[PDB]
């Protein structure tokens, strides 16, 4: 068979050393981003694994600048890698030009580099997807990355596990321009809606960033008046 | 050295001189200073002679490329970018030239370019130690109505000036005619010797 | 067998993984381009996946510069990479010279990037095929490539699913030198016949450009007139 | 099948090589770090092997610099090798700033050398875990490291074969900000927890730092006072 | 067996990969080149595939110089890389000397670039083969250069699917010094020789040069009175 | 199986070319070394091959400097190569600091190396184990370390086919700080113990080094009354 | 099996790959070259394939430097690359003292160049064998060289299919310093020897050098009178 | 198996690869050499393969400076690269100091570059082993070196197929400090011990020398006298 | 130094002296600057000493291969247009020479070459210390109808003269003579030295 090198095509011309990379990125935990009125959010599920582990460490949502966030799914080690090289992408376009004018070039940017391990030997694809949300000189921008290299805008997309209970059920209730209190209800739904069988929902992470403000995490005690 | 390249209505007129001088000897009588690059273009160099000639020959070979894998010839303002690149990339450890590439695309065309790539286009221009004389000579008697023999006369006229007072220049006037119908034609050296003689002139 | 390495000849002469890449390109949605009077024009569908992606968003008609588009098909992220080489290559020919005078030789360098890939192991070719289209100093070009790096100059051609529908009906109805408006007509009517029973043709994208002028993008509300 | 490889994804998206390395680390005698009053503690157990070798040698709590330790549980080279760039890691951050401000840093950088050798052919992973124990400018920290790259900070974990038995005691018995005293009895309750059937505990290692001072190694006389 | 890797020989002292390459110049159009009364010519199958293609795109007769031209035939890609290294060498040659005193060392260098890569292992040989004619300080010149990277000199020859009907047809009607006008009437016939049961001859390409002269292509209404 | 390459964990976490490696020292002649009163001690077999061999060729202990000796055990060639490795690297920390504080460093670059060639692909490890001992500013020091770059530090250790019968009697006989004379006949017990049903012991090698003093290595005369 | 790989020595320790190359040698016409008085000379078979072929087109005596010329026998793409690479050699022994002195050391530097290429992966052999001859301070010279690096001296030898049956006859019929008229005859005697069955010999190329002199490419008007 | 690359032990510690290097030892014909009084010589099998064959031509005793000599047997293109290397690296240590004081590190240095080849993947071992023999300012010095980069010193040695029967036979008659004319007698008797049932020994070769000289190749007129 | 190329109709003919000099010290009487380095071509050299000869032997060596690798000699231009480019490639770090290339391909042909590989063609042409004295001597003795023994003679007395006035040229004087039909032949000193006598000279 032909799944056993990201340089091979199969003869139906697939990469299946990429799709298996995919299947690394469904075994991270949910989290989604919606575009809304002047603003963008983005909201991750928290699995709690022990009292043991700290709380305000590992969480999904990273700020990339003070107006750019990523959330992350599929293997931790390469997340934590991207993230970090997208910080410092975003700092290089901004001593080139003096500002980040469009995000979608640094989600390009990250892109390119996770498409370059998916053309040359001797290196395997990032196990992660990405989520970028933030606001530019164009407006709020949604965005999704692949394994793969893929790139695409949305209004509302989910990553994870459940993203397909997820983005089936923001498929059907979705409105353009609610304001930010409403998003981050229907959001909320959206998550509740991909788990299984009345299983609890603890605090998710939400950060929000509205047109002319900066980012702003909400705290686990705003978070807990949407459950 | 005086090199010297006018612009007409449909017609491109180059002409140098062709003394070689190292300092106040007189080396070579008969070196070559105008060459032809491409169907439709020339150049004329003046400065050190062996970074004048390697151009010549970087140039000949490029162009004919150029023409090869474009099927269309180099625009003459895309030779004098090339070279303004070329020149400039080694700005400090130059090429020690002076250059005029004039020829014909669509319409015709002089640019002159400097040892750091600066180019320039100008209706006419002039090169080398000589070129103050003839700039004197093509002020006062160039006109953009004049024909083609009057052109032809003219450059001789004013090369055989700046003969008169550079010693650095000196030796058989060469010209070269660029038009669209006849592409470029060297004109031969019994036809120039014959209109010295008819202007009544010298070497 | 001869199929898992890129620097493989079979026994009859084929390169199977550069056949295998030019599967990957069947799997992007149709586009074609046809040449008509002092100008060129080109078409790509849009199949529409969900109402929550952006449509202004990867939509697949690149300007490459003023006056030199393309469309591509295959892998998108490898699509990406091609087009922003296509565009730096450009630039660098403007810069050497000042104008890009023949396309034909910027096209040249798309291709042989994309064949410097079928020699080399350690190294999966590109599955992408482009087309190229534009005005220059000869007149307007269209061009296409292919992941083997194989170019040819066409009157009308098409790439993607529905390639074989499309050159088969632009084959027996194409004329020189039509108006814009008519190519256009005709274009469209080819692509409605490359889909399967009954089915709907949703707004394509289309661009054009004509002698002395600079690229048009027509908006989709222009597009719908021909529908 | 799918796990010769470190570049190679499993078709589930995994990376068996790395999983095996993380085999290595359970072979490894167990280690326990955790937080208390103002402090953070670590504590190793000392299989001993021999009448013959010298005890103050090879011990496995290592001092990174005078306010940040760690314990190491896995092939004892990859071990030594992984310390010793932690420590020059740690010495390259005070050149740059005068100070180590944040250690969350120097561990990302030495879990980023790890992660690097599970993406690239020709290198295997290192088979180490790490814990990670100092104060900063933030308090006292926690952190553990794998052969995957992969962090995260606690506040209490334990690392090498009796893992499970003693994250699973102390699951059930810690409590924050305890004082130093009683972390150490806490700690050696839950080492104890890990052997199997009336089998002795010899004197462990273990080395404690409180806020505004250096790090103390308990000589084995101050030990046996837990015992 | 021993004809996976260019790199390896037979037992009987055999490169099967090269010979495998071999193969893939087998699938191009004939052409034919022959030497007459000072000069040379070639001459260039053109299977017309649709209207839509542009014909004066890519034909099969290439200058190099003004004084030397090539016909190929194989992966048309590995033609074009080639023909480009051959154009860039016959200029440096020119650079370094002034003018190409001998065409056959235009050719050798050619070759050897070709024969490179049937020694190092990591590349696969170029699919190609060529013919070179011109005129040079010794006279006419006609060569041949295959895959391996192997020359000859020649009165007349073919490359291509035809090959060796054209072969053998000159090798019985074939006189040296002809007049211009009659061998290109010999190399038509050849040409037909070379087709199956009453199968129409199109518009071939004819290029010649004559010593003291520039090449010349055949525009195609004059090259129609030759069938 | 997991065992053909030395990037390869097995499943269980194992590095199976580490552990052949380990095997080739096993072939080697038996060495010992001890510490003593204010001193230490290294002791080697002598299998006599042939009258043929001169003697005071290669024999196994090896000054590194005046204050420094090293017996090895495994490939001659790998031993020789990784001796002078030593050597010039306590000539590097001689140059730099003036002085060689602690052995203990100097054991560690050494070991650094030999763990370096069992991580990499495309290096085999070294097939070689050793035996450090001299005096420095902490005291007298004795070191052992192995294929996979792994450190001990000892009262009394050996290497060779004869280790365990000798590191077994040591294990029942070693007391610390004995005299000089006593430790080597000491010693010279542990070695025959480890010889098979009264089979000849031939002269083996003593060297001795003392606080205060440098080395001095024992001539056969001198040994053979401990025989 | 271990004829594979040109690194891998076969149990009884041969390097099968090497064996291979030289059974490509066997491929190649006979040639022969021997010593005679002041003087040596080299004849070569012109197995004639075409009246097609130009004849002073590729003949296999070539001249180093012209007091040295060469036969190869086997691929002849790598023979060509061979013989300028002794040519390229012989110039720098040139430049370096203004004169080549010994011949053996030009050919030494050709064999190492060969041997080379049987020790490193990543290349296969050059598949040629050569013969040189010439004069030098020593006085005539002939020698030969195969693909795997190996130097042999002569007063005759042969290369190429019929190199059995040549040397063979030599061995009985050869006498040191004949004229150069009689050892031309014994060699063409030689060469008829090595054909089959009442087969035509077709005339061969003939060189020859004489002390003092440089060397002379007999004509095939004078190697006639001698058939 | 593990027998088919150079880095990969067997089970039981083994270089099998390394271990057929060695047996290419074993085809080349026989050499030894020996000390005797104040003197060191060495002797080497001259099997005569034809009349045709130069003689003074490849002999197998080489000078590596006036003052140290060596004989190989192995892969003849290998021992010539090898004492080539020998002879470089003997005048970059006179370079160095003025004069070669040890030749046990000229010795070193050429086993170490053998030895390298013993460890990396990617280049084969060389097959060769060789003989050093030469007088420095400790006496005259008689060593060998095989594939493996193992070296010994000796009175008495030998290398070629007929080692066993030469260094058998030396076992049991060699006696210290022999004048040069005994000496040399044992040798041949020695060597002649070494062929089958009544089988001729032809001129072998013979070199020696004594302290305070430099070496004397013997010339086949003083050799025979011994025969 | 004083070295010198002269064309005619069928022949090239160079002559050099043979001193050198470590400033005002004559350490060698006897030094040689004329050169065969192809079968119709030969060089002269001027300069510094160990950089002209390091040429002298590239040339010999790049011209012998040439002619291997293409069964032709190097045409007499394309000689000159490979120094030109050896030397311009390092004209910030030259090679401190004044070369004369003559020889015959289809015609006859003198180049002179400058340190940053200037070349230019004349009919004739001198270089080192002496040579403006050799080019009065040529500009008023020399005629392109001369015979081959009228050409011998002009540079011999040219080298002559040049010797008188410059303290850097003396000794013997080397002549070579290269035509079509006999190739280069360097004229034997006792020919010469009976020229001189039969001339009326001195050295």
């Amino acid at each position: 068979a032909y799944d056993r090198a990201i340089t091979v095509f199969s003869p139906d011309g697939r990469l299946f050393q990429v799709e298996y990379a995919r299947e690394a990125v469904k075994k991270g935990s949910t989290a989604l981003g919606m575009k809304f009125a002047n603003g963008v959010l983005l909201i991750s599920d928290k699995k709690v694994r022990s009292r043991l582990i700290e709380q305000n460490s590992i969480e999904k949502i990273q700020l990339i600048d003070d107006y750019v966030a990523a959330v992350t799914s599929g293997l931790v080690a390469d997340a934590r890698v991207l993230v970090d090289f997208a910080r410092i992408s975003a700092q290089q376009e901004k001593v080139t030009y003096g500002s980040l004018v469009n995000i979608e070039n640094l989600v390009k940017r990250v892109a390119d580099q996770m498409q370059q391990y998916t053309q040359y030997g001797g290196v395997r694809p990032y196990g992660v997807s990405l989520i970028f949300a933030g606001i530019d000189q164009i407006g709020p921008r949604l965005f999704d990355c692949d394994p793969a290299g893929t790139i695409n805008e949305y209004k509302a997309t989910a990553i994870g596990s459940g993203k397909d209970a997820v983005v089936s059920f923001l498929e059907r209730e979705y409105k353009e321009n609610l304001p930010e209190k409403e998003a981050v209800t229907l959001g909320i739904k959206a998550l509740k809606s991909s788990l299984e069988e009345g299983e609890e929902l603890k605090a998710p992470e939400i950060a929000s960033i509205t047109v002319g403000n900066k980012y702003r995490i909400y705290d686990q005690e705003e978070v807990k008046k949407f459950l | 050295t005086t090199t010297v390249g006018i612009t007409l209505k449909d017609a491109v007129i180059m002409a140098t001189e062709r003394r070689v001088t190292m300092e106040n000897f007189i080396m070579h009588k008969n070196g070559k200073k105008l060459f032809q690059i491409d169907t439709y273009t020339g150049m004329t160099i003046a400065g050190l002679v062996g970074d004048a000639q390697v151009l010549v020959r970087y140039m000949k070979a490029e162009l004919e490329l150029y023409r090869l894998q474009r099927r269309v010839n180099m625009p003459i303002e895309a030779v004098a970018t090339l070279l303004s690149n070329m020149l400039n990339q080694v700005k400090y450890m130059p090429y020690m030239v002076q250059l005029l590439v004039g020829g014909i695309d669509t319409a015709p065309h002089v640019f002159s370019i400097d040892a750091a790539g600066g180019s320039v286009e100008d209706i006419y221009a002039s090169t080398g130690s000589g070129s103050p004389f003839v700039y004197g000579v093509l002020e006062s008697q160039y006109s953009e109505k004049m024909t083609v023999d009057e052109g032809v006369d003219l450059v001789i006229r004013a090369i055989s000036a700046a003969k008169q007072r550079d010693s650095a220049s000196g030796g058989m006037i060469d010209v070269a005619v660029i038009t669209r119908k006849d592409g470029y034609v060297q004109l031969p050296t019994d036809q120039i010797e014959s209109r010295i003689r008819k202007l009544g002139l010298i070497l």
